[PDB]
């Protein structure tokens, strides 16, 4: 799970580089290091944001899965095995599997929410703020601001 | 001098004639840039999801 989270964070932080790869194509032999370092720092910040958001939303997700918990209760109990089962282990196993699926769905939702928020302000920034500043500096600052806001929306400790 | 006499274009000794055929006039979309801003409408779906989160 840690490895897949690592890879997902890196790929979602690198896909902006994927769309910025051939769109301008300025000195790749020298801009590759800049792209790598920005991707790494964005990956770290977005991973911190993902951890914070999943931790804060797990409280709601606990009761969000209650209907599915009861649905699995129905099947785990509607059997002659449940007539002479442990009568408690069933609850433990269904809680474990529902927690696992809840964590998976919550992480997916958070990752894609941050990804969707990533490509909202960057386009308008590159379209407008280039009037007075260098386009490359504008793209760099837009990416930095997007990463910072993605990190800050997690905790929100204003 | 013939035009004032209501004479047809073809009743005067001409030099020659040419026939033109260029069907396919004007060839595109009306607005090729304003549709780019329409990508912002997809965030209304996550806004509705956030409203649902506020609700339930």
């Amino acid at each position: 799970s840690s490895a897949l989270f690592f890879g997902n964070a890196f790929i979602v932080s690198a896909i902006p580089i994927w769309l910025y790869w051939r769109i301008w194509h300025m000195d790749l032999i020298q801009s590759a290091v800049l792209y790598s370092v920005m991707t790494l720092v964005s990956t770290y910040l977005v991973a911190f944001a993902y951890k914070n958001v999943k931790f804060v939303l797990k409280h709601k997700v606990a009761q969000k899965r209650e209907d599915a918990v009861s649905k699995e209760v129905t099947r785990k109990l509607s059997e002659a095995d449940n007539r002479k089962m442990s009568r408690k282990e069933k609850d433990e196993r269904i809680l474990w599997k529902k927690n696992e699926v809840a964590d998976y769905e919550a992480t997916t939702f958070s990752i894609f929410y941050n990804n969707t928020l990533f490509l909202v302000l960057v386009i308008v920034a590159s379209f407008f703020i280039l009037k007075n500043f260098n386009p490359t500096v504008n793209y760099i600052l837009s990416i930095s601001a997007s990463s910072g806001l993605i990190a800050l929306l997690s905790t929100g400790s204003k | 001098k013939a035009q004032r006499n209501n004479e047809d274009v073809s009743v005067i000794p001409p030099l020659f004639t040419v026939s033109v055929d260029h069907r396919g006039t004007w060839n595109p979309w009306v607005s090729t840039e304003v549709l780019a801003a329409a990508i912002g409408l997809v965030i209304y779906y996550l806004a509705f999801s956030a409203k649902s989160h506020i609700q339930a």
